[PDB]
Parts: C-alpha cells; sequence; structure tokens
C-alpha cells in the first residue's frame, strides 16, 4: 500500500545520523541485530 | 425531527407492517433511514448511484492527497531554511561572542582587570592544554583513523560476496517497525507530562 | 464505512495545513530576526571602530586581550573537533553491507536504532522522575 | 510537521539568547560612548560558555571512547538472519512493557504527591 510514515521515520532517522553544527548533537553511529539486542538488554 | 417527519406516515405503496419492521430492523438509524427499493432495475438503480458515489469518493480522496503532497513538498525541500537558519545562528553566535569579547578587551583594560578574571582564566587554562595535549590527540584520533581505514580495505572483500543478501526480505520489516514507533512516542510524551504533573511537585 | 474515514481525513488534513502555515510564515519571521540582528550587529562595526580610533589616540598598548583571543580560539577549536568526530562517525557508518544500500534492511536497522535510543530516555528520564520522587 | 515543530521551538529559543548576548553587547557600548559601564557580563556569560563547553569535552571523550569500543567490535566484526529480527522485536515488545512500568511507575508516584499537596 501507499505509505509514507516509515519513510518519514527512516527519513528522520537518516536526517538524524548526518551532522551538523548544532552545538551538541553530533551524528550517531547505528548498531543493529547482535550488538543491539544485547544493548537493549543492558 | 424531519426524519421522524418522513419515515413514518409509509412511502411508495409499501406496506405499512414491513415498512415498520425495516425501521426496527435498521442497523444504524442516524446514519440511516429506511428507503423503499423497488425489483431489478432498482438494484440497477442503486448501482448507478453507487458508481456516482464512487467517483466522487475517489475524487475527494484525491483532493486530500493533493493537499498532503503540497504540505510534504513544502516541508521536505523547507528543511533547507531550518538548517540554514541554524547555521546562521551559530555563526552569529560566534560573532556575538567575538564582539562581546572585544568589548571586554577595549573598554576594559584599564588595566583594572582582574578578580573574577582569574577564575575564568583558571577554568580556561585547565580546559585548554587538557585537551592539548597530549594525550588525547594523538593517540586516539588517529589510532582511530589509522585503523578505520584498514578495517575498510578488509571489509570490502568479505563482502565479496555474501553471497546477496539478504536483502530482499527487508519490505516490512518496514511495517513492524511503524508500530513500535508510535508506542514509543506515546511513552515519551507521557514521561514528559509526569514530570509535569512533578515540577508541580515542586509542593 | 469508508466515507467516515474520509471525514476524519479531511479533518485532520486542513488542521495539518493550519500547521504548516503556520510553521511557514514562523520560519520567516525567525528568519527576519536573523536579517535585523545581523545589519545591526553592525552597524555595532561605529560604536566598536570608534572606540578603536579613540583608543589609539591614547598613550598606547593594548593588553590582557590576548587571553580572550585565546578563549575564543579555545572555544572555537573544539567546534573544529566535533566536526572531525562527525566526519569519522559517518565514515564508520559508511563502512557497513553492499549490493543494494536502498534496500529495506538498513532501513529497519536505522529506524530500529532510532527506537532503541528513544526508548533509552524514556527510561531514565523516567527513572527521574521515578528517582526524584524520593524528597517529597 | 510534528517533527518540524521541535525544530522551530529550538530555533526560537536560540535566536532569543543570541539576539541578546548581541544586546548585552550594542547600546552597552553605546553608553560607553556617551560614558557609563556594562561589564563584568561577560565575565558571566564567558564563564558561562566555559561551563558550557566543559561538559561538551566530556561528551567528546565519551563518544570517542565509544567509537573504539565500537570499532573494536567491528574488528570482531565479520558472518546469516531472519529469526533474529523476530527475536529482536519480541524483546522490544518486552522492553517497552517494563519501561511502561516505570513510567506509570513514576507517573503514579507524581500523582501521589500531587494528591498529598491538596
Amino acid at each position: 500500500m501507499d505509505t509514507e510514515g516509515f519513510g518519514e521515520l527512516l527519513q528522520q532517522a537518516e536526517q538524524l545520523a548526518a551532522e551538523t553544527e548544532g552545538i551538541s548533537e553530533l551524528p550517531h553511529v547505528e548498531r543493529n541485530l547482535q550488538e543491539i539486542q544485547q544493548a537493549g538488554e543492558r | 425531527a424531519q426524519i421522524k417527519q418522513l419515515l413514518q406516515n409509509p412511502p411508495a405503496g409499501v406496506d405499512p407492517i414491513i415498512w415498520e419492521q425495516a425501521k426496527v430492523d435498521n442497523p444504524d438509524s442516524e446514519k440511516l433511514i429506511p428507503v423503499p427499493m423497488v425489483g431489478f432495475k432498482e438494484l440497477l438503480r442503486r448501482l448507478k448511484v453507487q458508481d456516482q458515489m464512487t467517483k466522487q469518493h475517489q475524487t475527494r480522496l484525491d483532493i486530500i492527497s493533493e493537499d498532503i503532497s503540497e504540505l510534504q513538498k513544502n516541508q521536505t525541500t523547507s528543511v533547507a531554511k531550518i538548517a540554514q537558519y541554524k547555521r546562521k545562528l551559530m555563526d552569529l553566535s560566534h560573532r556575538t561572542l567575538q564582539v562581546l569579547i572585544k568589548q571586554e578587551i577595549q573598554r576594559k583594560s584599564g588595566y583594572a582587570i582582574q578578580a573574577d578574571e582569574e577564575q575564568l582564566r583558571v577554568q580556561l587554562d585547565t580546559i585548554q592544554g587538557e585537551l592539548n595535549a597530549p594525550t588525547q590527540f594523538k593517540g586516539r584520533l588517529n589510532e582511530l583513523m589509522s585503523q578505520i581505514r584498514m578495517q575498510n580495505h578488509f571489509g570490502a572483500v568479505r563482502s565479496e560476496e555474501r553471497y546477496y543478501i539478504d536483502a530482499d526480505l527487508l519490505r516490512e520489516i518496514k511495517q513492524h517497525l511503524k508500530q513500535q514507533q508510535e508506542g514509543l512516542s506515546h511513552l515519551i510524551s507521557i514521561i514528559k507530562d509526569d514530570l509535569e504533573d512533578i515540577k508541580l511537585v515542586e509542593h | 464505512e469508508n466515507g467516515e474515514k474520509i471525514t476524519s481525513l479531511h479533518r485532520e488534513v486542513e488542521k495539518v495545513k493550519l500547521d504548516q502555515k503556520r510553521l511557514d510564515q514562523e520560519l520567516d519571521f525567525i528568519l527576519s530576526q536573523q536579517k535585523e540582528l545581523e545589519d545591526l550587529l553592525s552597524p555595532l562595526e561605529e560604536l566598536v571602530k570608534e572606540q578603536s580610533g579613540t583608543i589609539y589616540l591614547q598613550h598606547a598598548d593594548e593588553e590582557r586581550e590576548k587571553t580572550y583571543k585565546l578563549a575564543e580560539n579555545i572555544d572555537a577549536q573544539l567546534k573544529r573537533m566535533a566536526q572531525d568526530l562527525k566526519d569519522i562517525i559517518e565514515h564508520l557508518n559508511t563502512s557497513g553491507a553492499p549490493a543494494d544500500t536502498s534496500d529495506p534492511l538498513q532501513q529497519i536497522c536505522k529506524i530500529l536504532n532510532a527506537h532503541m535510543d528513544s526508548l533509552q530516555w524514556i527510561d531514565q528520564n523516567s527513572a527521574l522522575l521515578q528517582r526524584k520522587v524520593e524528597e517529597v | 510537521i510534528q517533527r518540524n515543530t521541535l525544530n522551530i521551538d529550538k530555533l526560537k529559543i536560540e535566536t532569543a539568547q543570541e539576539l541578546k548576548n548581541a544586546e548585552i553587547a550594542l547600546r552597552t557600548q553605546k553608553t560607553p560612548p556617551g560614558l557609563q559601564h556594562e561589564y563584568a557580563a561577560p565575565a558571566d556569560y564567558f564563564r558561562i560558555l566555559v561551563q558550557q563547553f566543559e561538559v561538551q569535552l566530556q561528551q567528546y571523550r565519551q563518544q570517542i571512547e565509544e567509537l573504539e569500543n565500537h570499532l573494536a567490535t567491528q574488528a570482531n566484526n565479520s558472518h546469516i538472519t531472519p529469526q533474529d529480527l523476530s527475536m529482536a522485536m519480541q524483546k522490544i515488545y518486552q522492553t517497552f512493557v517494563a519501561l511502561a512500568a516505570q513510567l506509570q511507575s513514576i507517573h503514579e508516584n507524581v500523582k501521589v504527591l500531587k494528591e498529598q499537596y491538596l
């Protein structure tokens, strides 16, 4: 179907991890799967 | 009232006990009243209306769709202004600070200046060669950059292959994350309200 | 049954457009605060080259200024560094699966990490609040 | 759009402090001009940016030290998975659930205090 939410989400999250000058908020590295599950557990 | 007005007193030549019962039988009375239907052409009738109806639904749905496209188009390439504004902000902050600073060297010596100043100055000293020196810089930044690249070289190949993969099956797991996203957004806004219902606990 | 949805579609759509409008004209105006606050940091370039000219017709020397010049570079320097650190992180992220970046896979890993991060907050901002309650 | 709202609230908040440290700056030196004095601001705000930065440095080393734990990992880093996605999501649907605990946890806690006040 025609959805545009997670395309927002991914969007957001995309737009998230890249930069910038914002005095504080630096882009974050993305984990996933093996390290993440454990990361979730902690 | 007007409903009440037509539905009773009966219609087209429809029997009064049946017409009654469609009224009781009616599944959904505000949205609906009993309307007499008359054999096949009448169903034909209904269908003609349905189609009539269909086109207009489709269209209005298109109108919502166009307005949403306009909002998204405005929004998606409008990020530009927000980002631009933010950078301009930081540059103006630098100039603000630089002008703020020069108003404290030119009017201010005067050669008065000290007191509080040294404390500023103690903080600044600390932070500055902290940084320097030694330690940090060197070692760390580029064991990391020395390093990163070697991992880049190596990762490429191991790659090679493996062998496709599994991309593919990626569509959804689209979908299920959407639903986790809304749940988290509700919890975050509830925590934020919690502590509201909390500074007020400032009691 | 569909028509109803259509309704709260219309709804909530023109309240989205009440939205954007607004945020739209907002951005003008935050934008105008940026044209004014700028002309006039200078015309604050009078008031500051006057002081200069005046100060020059004085005995002489300038001093204890350097410290500030150091402060601004010092404050400035790390800003330099945050960029570099950003320039690294992106590279690290870049090093990661080939033949298709455009797939859904990475989509799900990004989004999901976004969720995990948000969840984290919710955690101890919550724990905060939960923490905080003790004084009471 | 939603997302776009927090962004302006940030640009709002910020042009406001900068209008102004820009205002502690013009017209202060405007006076000067006639003859007055505005300034030990800075000392305020200068030491305020210091304090500001002081933490940002810690953030830098926090992130740096994460990077290498991460790279470090990446080195271990190198091998198939549909089951795991599931295994992740059944875990997230637990993690969200204890977190909710806590939030109601807190929320009700606040509520209690709020009740006590009146």
